[PDB]
RNA sequence: GAUGUCGGCUCAUCACAUCCUGGGGCUGAAGUAGGUCCCAAGGGUAUGGCUGUUCGCCAUUUAAAGUGGUACGCGAGCUGGGUUUAGAACGUCGUGAGACAGUUCGGUCCCUAUCUGCCGUGGGCGCUGGAGAACUGAGGGGGGCUGCUCCUAGUACGAGAGGACCGGAGUGGACGCAUCACUGGUGUUCGGGUUGUCAUGCCAAUGGCACUGCCCGGUAGCUAAAUGCGGAAGAGAUAAGUGCUGAAAGCAUCUAAGCACGAAACUUGCCCCGAGAUGAGUUCUCCCUGACCCUUUAAGGGUCCUGAAGGAACGUUGAAGACGACGACGUUGAUAGGCCGGGUGUGUAAGCGCAGCGAUGCGUUGAGCUAACCGGUACUAAUGAACCGUGAGGCUUAACCUU
RNA sequence: AAUUCCUUGUCGGGUAAGUUCCGACCUGCACGAAUGGCGUAAUGAUGGCCAGGCUGUCUCCACCCGAGACUCAGUGAAAUU
RNA sequence: CACAGGUGGUCAGGUAGAGAAUACCAAGGCGCUUGAGAGAACUCGGGUGAAGGAACUAGGCAAAAUGGUGCCGUAACUUC
RNA sequence: AGGACCGAACCGACUAAUGUUGAAAAAUUAGCGGAUGACUUGUGGCUGGGGGUGAAAGGCCAAUCAAACCGGGAGAUAGCU
RNA sequence: CCCGGCGAGGGGAGUGAAAAAGAACCUGAAACCGUGUACGUACAAGCAGUGGGAGCACGCUUAGGCGUGUGACUGCGUACC
């Protein structure tokens, strides 16, 4: 993410364990992310019997940071860890369907409303 | 019309009716007493001379004092003068304050001595902190090299490296005023603006088109 | 890193034109003190603007 | 960097800075008068005046609090008996800088430091 | 005696609660998305001092989830819909910093009287 | 008398034969996309791995993955893995000592800058009477990159699928700039906790010390991981080229004469440094009208009286900054400290009462204590002078005063 | 291979990797049975490889504190020439 | 050299701790002589660090991190 | 009991950070190792330069080592700068 | 006889032919750092020298481009072994 190599958490109902940043998207001539950034992930780990398996090269976007995500009111949303939601790289959007923890409301679109099942926050 | 000398005094994250809050610097705009004014027989260009803000006139010199005496007297800290930008003033005072940035919502701002001392290395120049482990010794922050060989025969002009730096300017240019707010005489400019906190500045409006 | 030839005495004197040693650049005549008045500073008997304020 | 902030950072780390100021303020309340270098007399002034403000009344509870603030039997003894009533009526300005001259042997500007209202002197030359 | 820094209090939106550490709150807010009529709430503990200026905020920890989350709500913008202060527990500190990236404890831990 | 090497990194820079957008010709190019192709140095021009390796192999970025140079750039830069690697051993060879443009393992890498450059900054003197003040531009760089999609636009063209540029719009990335409210960091001039021992005769409490003992909060500043933001309408000189009108060559033909048009580059505009620019500067404002003695006299030398406007030391000190210069400014004062209201911190002051075996809680007490900030408050220290500047300051043409 | 001209060997495996590491293969440089070989517990400040604590080495660097530099005072060298 | 270097014998006080680790400390020794100011680059020492966790480098690289005491619980291999 | 151990004191110095015109002719701090032994080490003793001495690097012999230093040969020779 | 510690160092007064013989004393260079005067340096720059030389002090300018010392400025120009 902010550094090359760097393992961070799966944030889908597709995968398990950890996955590894190879590059950032949404620009070049950098080797660091910001906040509300677009990642390039390779899967390091995850179960082969789920939709996510070792060494699929995919696109992904940030859903948590332990630095925390912000833009409109500048007021952060911080979490227990750095985490990133996988895209399909061919059809995009969240490849998984639930998770128990929430999304950042400061960087908020279709890609964060398709990845949870809490009724009192927008679906 | 003119460059209006404010003070850096306050900075605020302000709310808007978009759902966004905008980080800002808040500048006290004062009233304007115009002074002697130079016409276009004088130095060749039509400009307006202004005193915005003042001091206790215990330190004043008579040669500045005659300017204020023949026009609106205000026992000024100094003289600032301006080539036109939107227009001009009444030649003794037009009591201008927040009004100046209501016909333009864009500022250019003038280059001021930036109040960061040296700033310089690792702050506006392309140096880093170089490796410190694997027996790297006496070389931790200095570039190590800057030129090449007898080929150029010397150091290039495009390369630059200085232990220290004196008064340095360069503006942000062309940046939007977010608001001006009447009855408190407040000029809100977005985020960055040349100067430390508690600095003076000159604020000119738009010069570019 | 070193030299190439022995310096001339013109060299030494010009280099010092703006790097030699400086002091308190005189003091004023007195009015009120037991000593002679240090310019715009209090004396050791204290009387500058009034009384023995300094005693050390 | 040092910008839009005032006062003097001295040439001591913190444990050293405390231990010299603990000596100095005990000399300062006891003699009413001290001489030291001008950057150092200004920090000496700003340290001793908040202690005097807590100490301006003769009241027992502010004498117990003042012994909680500094474990010194000499500071808490001069105040609340001789010096209490001396500073009782003021609401700031419990000390003064007198710009004594330059120090001896060097061209470092010096001050004599002196409480706003005095009850004691020592007045041999600075050594 | 307060003539400037006064002008900020003249600008501030009237919505701000007066505060001491360890309130419970429910912060009523928007899903934001620019500006949107879909609302939602968050309740838990305020982990930090709200006094900041024209830019006061509620530093909630929602303490409900299984990893937790900290959310910061801007008091002076229309994102914050209404704010009720509820009862003050005990903290015996001002800011409970160990919760900014970890889940934990309530607005009350013991008692915080004289 | 040798300049100290590879690979990688620091740090770059210059030649354009341009990686790319941009203007333009052709196509065996239908339109579109390409190939072809001139013009053009301005700007942007990515990163991990295994190995001591360049190259290798592999994954990825961006619209994009360039050309060429630098004592095989740069060791009076970095490492020091490797090298004949000096030890050793492997692989090899000799009787051996000992050897390798074969190999592998850790292992020193020096120098305060004389002259020379690069960036920043000051002192001395002339700015023509002085002094202070505003100020113009001879001259030189920075931004100059570049995606996305809506409309433009299903239209020219085609057999059908299909099918463009600019312009208008919001918006991302780098590069450059400034900033500290927001969000993180720190905050040795601030509060509180806490392990241990030593102390205040003792208790309760508190403080010295162990890296500020350790720990967490923290005003104000600064700061990038956060913030705001340039990338410009217009002006001219063009390139290649599209031309007109038209010759060499009765015509034909950007071109040869002539004249319309013709790009981020170029001279600029926008920004920023700039009068020593002897091409010595313009323009505003202010102020000095006493005297005698002597010599080289557009003039200087001495002396009485006498030095204005202003300056400088000096003083506290800065939001200006290595030092200066620059600046606030000295009782006319918010310069710096206290102190108080506040933008604004912390966590419940020592003692005493009460419940309890007590730690501790609870009532006393939403307590007590507090730094830089913003505004106040003179509460506290910046005396009064002397001093550097003098009594109206060139020749000569043009303008004006008789002139 | 502490060895391999070619070769980053051929092939499986971990992986963004994969010269090294683990497993197998041999088109085997010049490996090869006292220059000794296979195999092994424990040990070396020993060599390589792997994943996790943790960490400013770095990504990308900020701020605080002190001693030189720099400030004020004192004394006052040198590589060289 | 007032120099941080090296050097054997005898004697053996406290608290907390596994101990001659280690904080402070009794008796005792003793301030290793620039100083003071500022808070530019930078050089060394010391404090602190978001998100990551070596990704920097031939190489994890000191400092940071690990440590102690009661009790549960404990692998391949083995010369048991 | 033990050329045993985790680990001091006591002694060293594989590696890191520094020093590298140093405080010190490799010491400091820190990872690190021996300590009932082939240790650590005082006192006293003993070998002299192509000669000693080496759990072996031609290592070490006055913080030194393919050969110390000094008096004679000696104005070695220098084909060379 | 003067300054100062009780010091370091010198002067003046007086001695002698001589103290420009003052105790390290013989007369006395050059390197070596500073003073004093003359003249030169604020539009300017390369082996630092020569060629031409404003000027200024001094020389009845020898009145005759000049003499002594210096030198704005500038032609031209690469140390010695």
């Amino acid at each position: 993410m902010i550094q090359e190599q760097t393992m961070l958490n799966v944030a889908d109902n597709s995968g398990a364990r950890r996955v590894m940043c190879i590059k950032v998207l949404g620009g070049s001539h950098r080797r660091y992310a910001g906040v509300g950034d677009i990642i390039k992930i390779t899967i390091k780990e995850a179960i082969p019997r789920g939709k996510v398996k070792k060494g699929d090269v995919l696109k992904a976007v940030v859903v948590r940071t332990k630095k925390g995500v912000r833009r409109p009111d500048g007021s952060v949303i911080r979490f227990d860890g750095n985490a990133c939601v996988l895209l399909n790289n061919n059809s995009e959007q969240p490849i998984g369907t639930r998770i128990f923890g929430p999304v950042t409301r400061e960087l908020r679109s279709e890609k964060f409303m398709k990845i949870i099942s809490l009724a009192p926050e927008v679906l | 019309m003119i460059g209006l000398v404010g003070k850096k005094v306050g900075m605020t994250r302000i709310f808007t009716e978009d759902g966004v809050s905008i980080p800002v610097t808040v500048i006290e705009v004062e009233a304007n007493r115009v002074t002697q004014v130079k016409d276009l027989a004088n130095d060749g260009y039509r400009a307006i001379q202004v005193t915005t803000g003042a001091k206790k006139a215990n330190r004043v010199t008579k040669p500045e004092a005659g300017h204020f005496a023949k026009a609106g007297v205000e026992a000024g800290r100094g003289l600032w003068e301006f080539r036109l930008a939107e227009g001009e003033e009444f030649t003794v005072g037009q009591s201008i304050s927040v009004e100046l940035f209501a016909d333009v919502k864009k500022v250019d701002v003038t280059g001021t001595s930036k109040g960061k001392g040296f700033a310089g290395t690792v702050k506006r120049w392309n140096f880093r902190t170089q490796d410190a482990t694997h027996g790297n010794s006496l070389s931790h922050r200095v570039p190590g090299s800057i030129g090449q060989n007898q080929t150029p025969g010397k150091v290039f002009k495009g390369k630059k490296m200085a232990g220290q730096m004196g008064n340095e300017r360069v503006t942000v240019q062309s940046l939007d005023v977010v608001r001006v707010d009447a009855e408190r005489n407040l000029l809100l400019v977005k985020g960055a603006v040349p100067g430390a906190t508690g600095s003076d500045l000159i604020v000119k409006p738009a010069v570019k088109a | 890193a070193v030299q190439q030839n022995k310096p001339t005495r013109s060299k030494r004197g010009m280099r010092r034109s703006h790097d030699a040693l400086t002091a308190v650049t005189s003091l004023s005549v007195d009015k009120t003190s037991g000593e002679k008045h240090l310019r715009h500073h209090i004396t050791a008997d204290g009387y500058y603007r009034g009384r023995k304020v300094i005693a050390k | 960097m040092r910008h839009r902030k005032s006062g003097r950072q001295l040439n001591r780390n913190s444990s050293h800075r405390q231990a010299m100021f603990r000596n100095m303020a005990g000399s300062l309340v006891r003699h009413e008068i001290i001489k030291t270098t001008l950057p150092k007399a200004k920090e000496l002034r700003r340290v001793v005046e908040p202690l005097i403000t807590l100490a301006k009344t003769d009241s027992v509870a502010n004498r117990r609090l003042a012994f909680a603030r500094t474990r010194d039997n000499e500071i808490v003894a001069k105040l609340f008996n001789e010096l209490g009533p001396r500073f009782a009526s003021r609401a700031g300005g419990y000390t003064r800088i007198l710009k004594c001259g330059f120090r001896a042997g060097d061209n470092a500007p010096m001050a004599y430091i002196e409480l706003v209202d005095r009850s004691e002197k020592a007045e041999a030359a600075a050594e | 005696s307060n003539i400037i820094k006064q002008l900020e209090q003249e600008q501030m939106k009237q919505d701000v609660p007066s505060f001491r550490p360890g309130d419970t709150v429910e912060v009523k807010v928007w899903v934001v998305e620019g500006s949107k009529k879909r609302l939602q709430a968050f309740e838990g503990v305020v982990i930090a001092i709200r006094n900041r200026g024209l830019h006061s905020a509620f530093t909630v920890r929602k303490i409900s989830n299984g990893e937790g989350v900290e959310r910061v709500f801007q008091t002076h913008s229309p994102v914050v819909d209404s704010i009720s202060v509820k009862r003050r527990g005990a903290v015996r500190k001002a800011k409970l910093y160990y919760l900014r990236e970890r889940t934990g404890k309530a607005a009350r831990i013991k008692e915080r009287l004289n």
